[PDB]
RNA sequence: GCCAACGACCAUACCACGCUGAAUACAUCGGUUCUCGUCCGAUCACCGAAAUUAAGCAGCGUCGCGGGCGGUUAGUACUUAGAUGGGGGACCGCUUGGGAACACCGCGUGUUGUUGGCCU
RNA sequence: GCUGGUUCCUUCCGAAGUUUCCCUCAGGAUAGCUGGUGCAUUUUAAUAAAUAAUCUUAUCUGGUAAAGCGAAUGAUUAGAGGCCUUAGGGUCGAAACGAUCUUAACCUAUUCUCAAACUUUAAAUGGGUAAGAACCUUAACUUUCUUGAUAUGAAGAUCAAGGUUAUGAUAUAAAUGUCCCAGUGGGCCACUUUUGGUAAGCAGAACUGGCGCUGUGGGAUGAACCAAACGUAAU
RNA sequence: GUGAAGAAAUUCAAGUAAGCGCGGGUCAACGGCGGGAGUAACUAUGACUCUCUUAAGGUAGCCAAAUGCCUCGUCAUCUAA
RNA sequence: AUCUCUCAAAUAAUAACGGAGGUGUCCCAAGGCCAGCUCAGUGCGGACAGAAACCACACAUAGAGCAAAAGGGCAAAUGCUGACUUGAUCUCGGUGUUCAGUACACACAGGGACAGCAAAAGCUCGGCCUAUCGAUCCUUUUGGUUUAAAGAGUUUUUAACAAGAGGUGUCAGAAAAGUUACCAUAGGGAUAACUGGCUUGUGGCGGCCAAGCGUUCAUAGCGACGUCGCUUUUUGAUCCUUCGAUGUCGGCUCUUCCUAUCAUUGUGAAGCAAAAUUCACCAAGCGUUGGAUUGUUCACCCAUGCAAGGGAACGUGAGCUGGGU
RNA sequence: AGCAGAGUGGCGCAGUGGAAGCGUGCUGGGCCCAUAACUCAGAGGUCCGAGGAUCGAAACCUUGCUCUGCUACCA
């Protein structure tokens, strides 16, 4: 008849998954974060000062705050509804990088780049995103091997 | 018995099996308050074999530590030393190798001389004002204990002597009778001139010739009597305070592929036809009886 | 009394009849609960910016006044 | 445990660690009470070994009666000069099978100075 | 309180447990597994023959037992006691969810109308998915009319439609019977009691030495 | 059982250090007449109205949560911090001795 | 090709076993007057080297364990979506598209930072 | 706070049966939905280089199926392999300490099955941010600072260079402050997913669609089934 | 009402009667008035013996009574049953 | 009110008087933090030495410990031991989960202070994190050394602000024992007893395979162990309809239909000689009683009978009766 | 279905965490002309079972087994 409160439901969420335990790497307190560098929140089993709490954990968030050993963030999170703003506190080895922001700087650079390369023919730009298209018309040569191939099947009697 | 006790099993880490960090020092060593950024917390590192000492200073970084000056025992034979590289007094001149040799690195040869002449003085350096901040530093003990009278401390003597800028107590330092002080100052003059060491030489002056035949061996290789230590000292001290070599080095180079010389590793033609070679030779052991 | 309770049914679909919009969107955001100074050092430096035109390049002449800055390349 | 009346923090017992100029001479002094042509188990296969004894007076020390009579038992410890490496604090490792010993290395050493036999009894 | 056979037919309560938390469970008297000679060596049974269903039908605790004794019984009477080696291979680890009904005798009344409505154990059952092998004979081959012609009478204690297979296996082990003979003939199958040796190369070269050691000598 | 130490050394609002102070108890400091609430259910049940601002029944908590004024020995200041809810209580502490059996 | 110090990623780096290790070294080893802890100068501590390459450590070997990683298992299992599709229900067959895994086979057995120094 | 009646027509729009709190559990406040009242404005408002919503592209995110016991945590069936010396019956032996099986232990290799409160990997569906001019690089200035001697760094103001603005498909128009605006705070059902119970046209739910509000063509019939959501008219 | 402090409202002191508690009396005043084993030349019993505990243990008589869940008691009789 | 593990369908959220539990404590060290030093076990050991103590040495991935339930973390620690100390501190406002993004509470990051250990870097604004708890009114301390008492002082009293505490466990907070077969009302099917309704654990009710019995003989009739199926007589279930009223239990009288057939018509089976009787198919046509106690359905009698079977709209009170209820 | 609970020496009871407690029987002797009574002495305990926590559990904890109490409904 509960959740309410304050830890839970974190079966497989808030420990550490398999032979990580033990001692925290160093990696991750080294790490630094300017405004705007877009972050994520996540869990952790081996900094027991500080947890988002059991809401929050899986989503990912902008920081706004500069401190000692902390990182303030804000999230999305869903009302009934109006999706609102939260600040979070929290001590930083509970963090990882957004990595989608990661395509998108060398998203640029190559843009600036490319356009600069097209700064001495002038066409043509072609610089925006588009996906696999329908290809084309080929013509097939066998080339290997010609046809017939033939696989018919008959197993079902085991 | 433990044969699937292997399969859950995991380790710690590296140096943890060749037993060189603690991880529990360095990283709230390296703590640094996320509010600066990237200025680097430049620790200092003193390690210690049975026949040299070492003074390193280093940071970290994201990928892992530059270590911008070093030092060791080894050099002192340019600065007279010849012998006794592990004495309280040759911790004194490691760690004023190095209080030096950044005042080169950035140009502060001018300011912040430090205690000149050391007779065991507790002189933190002042913050100068109008100008350069001096460059701090932050010390390290590495493995070892830091109980009252360890010689790692000797190697920050030498480096707040020098100039360097610690902030540094004193309670943990040879000879400050710990009940109570009593701050006998002076007994870092016995340390850094050696003379607790050169009372050995003469308390056993003239009890044991088998005693220079053990410990302090190779003062009598070289004639070191027990009286004129001190200015072997001195003398080396203002040559520190002259110019550290820098470690310039120019053999260039017989290193490359010498010989081979550690057993390249047996690719899969070799490695089953050496075992071809061992399975033909076990039916042929079943072959010889019949 | 056992009737029906407790239940999210038709909630959610009410919910979606405004749309879901994200708070508004802002340029220069609020700046509370933060450190509370960080904020005024900005305060100082906010009173700081006085030249564009005149003191921007007297400076430079007195960056050669020390020759450069070829020793400080590290620290 | 409740079978002998005793508890927890009882200080029960009396021991000690001797090592060193002092240990081999007060074996020595318990190998004329031990008649150290000794039994055969009476021994570990880590290489080290120890025996117990009974009427602690004839080691050359007066029997003065007001401190009475005492059995003991002993355990001297064998190595070979670089064991500390398990023991030490930095850089510890371990051995292998070497110099790692046996029973029979303290039973050569047992019977090649002291002499004493093994009786495999 | 042994309720009837028809509540039972469908896996729809959970997947229950046997636990260290609950103390109160009753017997299930299935306390054998397998009939005929369990002492015999692979090459004593070399034919194997199973009995399977074709559903997600939950199994009762009872028809184990006669799928016990039933076919017993015949197979003690047609081709000696020990020429066959009866497998059952399936344990009764659910639990079927009662509250019991002695509620009479006037001393009580209250206990329950609906209010509220807890379970107690009084038997198991047995959760069965498509193509479950589960009453299974390793026998010679010159019973396949003995087993088969004995096993209809096992059939008609296991619900609903059932089919019956013919393995290829050799036995009860996890080998074709054609792919059973000509790995077996040099090391690479060493015999054991029930089944065999995969595989004996890795490792490292002993054991495969000592296997080449006593084929030749 | 709560060991306390008779003297501790905390925050004292006048000296602006840490002093040692002293600490004592509240007990119960009965209910001196007539202020200013005492002075209106003894005025408003000169008789006959019989009982209207209700005295209480209905016991909850089986312990009170204590608390101890801390007196600085230096500037004879007091101040005031409840601690948690123990029935047992005692001051001067009779520190515990880790460690030994129960003699005897 | 190494060695040290500091590391970093923290098993391809581990463990069992066997073998080697030039130099630099690391160590091992030795003493107890002072610092100094100690029941115990063994661990700690101060002094420094006679002896040592045995171990440690490094390097390597093992159809070694382990782990990394590939290929098949397998479009199988489950599955979002759809139906005037059957069946007594149980459960399954199709349309729609994502799509596994242990096992089973093979390959691999530390990569590297800066700081020095060594030179087979 | 409980029942009865709450009277003229058309046009427009069109819900609730939920969370909390309460000597409340038949009612009220509360947000929620709705309606009204305008008002500010986009080459997304008047004769795009700016947005807000679904997929893509990229990047993180979870242990449910499916598995998995020849790993843990358990629980669990079969024998085998054994130097065994834990050794139970013995045996040739005074016992055997000589010797010999057997039976209990044990280890080694396995093997039959399993898990709502067990996990070594692990899906689809659905979560989350991002897909530039509110940019992207560059200067030297700013800092009354705890940090740091470039009196670095961080952020700030201000110049320098800059393509066509950077995934698809749209916008029946987007954007907000009051009245806290009348209501309503009892619901029902089918598919999958699913507890409680043997169960039911019973209860108890999460995710949708529908019924109440809704006529309708079709299984004669029937609030939900399946077609389709209802200005007056001919084809 | 009498005392002491207090500039005073007030603070306590000495006090302090009847009630309830405290000591008896009372049930033709309300209302009460137990179980456990053992034990007799068949068995069965319990004349008995021990122990438990209470304000004291249902006493003289009645009865499946209009009042005995078990009830359609066990036994003759009234009855063709 | 409140805490966990699931129940939960891999974001979070969430149900019933669903499952397993827990809490109203406890600790000046079980706190703060530096220091050393690693446990569960298990092997070989060692006078008295087993399940016995204690020392030694190896293997010891945590199989322990961490105040308490259960999860989670935990290996030179967050544990063992030791040192030394009060941050279980004053202060200001924001922020986390309860949700109306309220209040209490509890955690969390700061800014300022005062410190406490550690050589330093650091660590510390209470228990390693998920529980270990409360609003006005007052009573009441601690308070500046604080203003107000309205004409002006002085002095005491109260009065106020500010931090807590005394208190509200029905946990956002009334002070609170009974029953009415004399009971009078607003109403309710949001809520039963009665009548119908889907369901059938219950019971009447057949099928199947045959372990056996039947002297022999499994199958004449039987059929255990287990296998799976219909009816609505009851027995509960459930609450769907009627609470501004559906006259609700028996017997009497009385039409009726019903097969799962008692016996009568036509057969067949047999351990069917006959007589007698049993099985089983088809068969609703007339038949299924007269009495003792009870208020009865049944129950059990006595007798007729060459022989006494079950059932339906609770059949039926403007047909009665009223014996119970 | 909470709960008042209990189960201890042959039997009866007493025992609130440091003990195995009392009484009657039972067992032996003396005393007896022999039996009782009398007198001295001895003996008599998985504290209902399984666990919990710990310096130790009959007692503390819950859990099942046996057994009253004690009024309630109606898979």
């Amino acid at each position: 008849t509960n959740s309410k409160g304050y830890r839970r439901g974190t079966r497989d969420m808030f420990s550490r998954p398999f032979r990580k335990h033990g001692v925290i790497p160093l990696s991750t307190y080294m790490r630094v974060f300017k405004i705007g560098d877009i972050v994520d929140i996540k869990g952790h089993g081996a900094v027991q000062k500080g947890l988002p709490y059991k809401a929050y954990h899986g989503k990912t968030g902008r920081i706004f705050n500069v401190t000692q050993h902390a990182v303030g963030v804000i999230v999305n999170k869903r009302v009934r509804g109006k999706i609102l703003a939260k600040r979070v506190n929290v001590r930083i080895e509970h963090i990882h990088h957004s990595k989608c922001r990661e395509d998108f700087l060398r998203r640029v650079k190559e843009n600036e780049r490319l356009l600069k390369e097209a700064k001495e023919k002038g066409q043509w730009v072609s610089l925006k995103r588009q996906p696999e298209q329908p290809k084309k018309a080929h013509f097939v040569k066998k080339l290997e091997e010609p046809i017939a191939l033939a696989p018919i099947p008959y197993e079902f009697i085991a | 018995k433990n044969k699937q006790y292997f399969k859950r099993y995991q380790v710690k880490f590296r140096r943890r099996r060749e037993g060189k960090t603690d991880y529990y020092a360095r990283k709230r060593l390296t703590f640094q308050d996320k509010n600066k950024y990237n200025t680097p917390k430049y620790r200092l590192i003193v390690r210690l074999s049975n026949k040299d000492i070492t003074v390193q200073i280093a940071y970290a970084r994201i990928e892992g530590d530059r270590v911008v000056c070093a030092a060791y025992s080894h050099e002192l034979p340019k600065y007279g030393i010849q012998v006794g590289l592990t004495n309280y007094a040759a911790a004194y001149c490691t760690g004023l190798l190095v209080a030096r040799r950044v005042l080169n690195k950035l140009g502060l040869d001018s300011l912040y001389a430090g205690c000149t002449e050391v007779t065991g003085e507790e002189f933190n350096v002042e913050p100068v004002d109008d100008g350069p901040g001096a460059f701090r530093c932050f010390l390290d003990v590495g493995l070892a204990r830091t109980t009252t009278g360890a010689r790692v401390f000797g190697a920050m003597k030498g480096a707040v002597d020098g100039g360097l800028n610690i902030p540094h107590s004193v309670k943990r330092f040879p000879g400050y009778s710990a009940e109570t002080k009593s701050f006998n100052a002076d007994v870092h003059r016995a340390h850094i001139f050696g003379q607790h060491v050169a009372d050995y030489m003469r308390s056993l002056e003239e009890e044991d010739e088998e005693s220079f035949k053990r410990q302090f061996s190779r003062y009598i290789k070289l004639g070191i009597r027990a009286d004129d230590l001190e200015d072997i000292y001195k003398k080396a001290h203002q040559a520190i305070r002259n110019d550290p070599t820098h470690k310039v080095t120019a053999k260039k180079s017989s290193a490359v592929t010498k010989k081979r010389w550690n057993a390249k590793k047996l690719t899969n033609e070799q490695r089953k036809t050496k075992i071809a070679a061992h399975k033909a030779a076990y039916v042929a052991k079943l072959q010889s009886e019949t | 009394a056992k009737s029906k309770n407790h239940t999210n049914h038709n909630q959610n679909k009410k919910a979606h009849r405004n749309g879901i919009k994200r708070p508004l969107r802002k340029r220069h955001e609020s700046t509370l609960g933060m450190d509370v100074k960080f904020l005024i050092n900005q305060r100082y430096a906010r009173k700081g910016n006085l030249s564009r035109e005149e003191s921007v390049k007297r400076y430079n002449e007195r960056i050669a006044s020390q020759k450069g800055k070829p020793k400080p390349v590290t620290l | 445990v409740r079978s002998f009346g005793i508890r927890r923090n009882e200080k029960i017992a009396v021991h000690c660690t001797v090592r060193g100029a002092k240990a081999e001479e007060i074996l020595e002094r318990g190998l004329k009470v031990r008649e150290y042509e000794l039994r055969r188990e009476n021994f570990s296969s880590t290489g080290n070994f120890g025996f117990g004894i009974q009427e602690h007076i004839d080691l050359g020390i007066k029997y003065d009666p007001s401190i009475g009579i005492y059995g003991l038992d002993f355990y001297v410890v064998l190595g070979r000069p670089g064991y500390n490496v398990n023991h030490r604090k930095r850089k510890s490792g371990t051995v292998g099978f070497q110099h790692r010993l046996t029973k029979e290395d303290a039973m050569k050493w047992f019977q090649q100075k002291y002499d004493g036999i093994i009786l495999n009894t | 309180g042994r309720r009837p056979a028809r509540c039972y037919r469908y896996c729809k309560n959970k997947p229950y447990p046997k636990s260290r938390f609950c103390r109160g469970v009753p017997d299930p008297k299935i306390r054998i597994f397998d009939l005929g000679r369990k002492k015999a060596t692979v090459e004593d049974f070399p034919l194997c023959v199973h009995l399977v269903s074709d559903e997600y039908e939950q199994l009762s605790s009872e028809a184990l037992e006669a799928g016990r004794i039933c076919c017993n019984k015949y197979l003690v009477k047609y081709c000696g006691k020990d020429q066959f080696h009866i497998r059952m291979r399936l344990h009764p680890f659910h639990v079927i969810r009662i509250n019991k009904m002695l509620s009479c005798a006037g001393a009580d009344r209250l206990q329950t109308g609906m209010r509220g409505a807890f379970g107690k154990p009084q038997g198991t059952v047995a959760r069965v998915r498509i193509g479950q092998p589960i009453m299974s004979v390793r026998s010679s081959d010159r019973y396949k009319a003995q087993v088969i012609e004995a096993l209809r009478r096992a059939k008609f204690k296991f619900p609903g439609r059932q089919k019956i297979y013919v393995s290829k296996k050799w036995g009860f082990t996890k080998y074709e019977r054609e792919r059973y003979e000509e790995l077996r003939d040099d090391n690479r199958l060493e015999p054991d009691g029930c089944n065999v040796k995969y595989r004996p190369e890795h490792g490292p070269i002993a054991a495969w030495e000592k296997a080449q050691r006593d084929v030749y000598a | 059982m709560v060991n306390v130490p008779k003297q501790r050394r905390t925050f004292c609002k006048k000296c602006k250090v840490h002093k040692l102070h002293k600490v004592t108890q509240y007990k119960k400091s009965k209910e001196r007449k007539g202020a200013q609430g005492r002075r209106r259910y003894d005025r408003k049940q000169q008789g006959f109205g019989g009982q209207t601002k209700p005295i209480f029944r209905k016991k909850a908590k089986t312990t009170k949560k204590i608390v101890l004024r801390m007196e600085c020995t230096e500037c004879k200041y007091r101040k005031q911090t409840p601690l948690k809810r123990c029935k047992h209580f005692e001051l001067g502490g009779d520190k515990k001795r880790k460690g030994q059996m129960i003699q005897f």
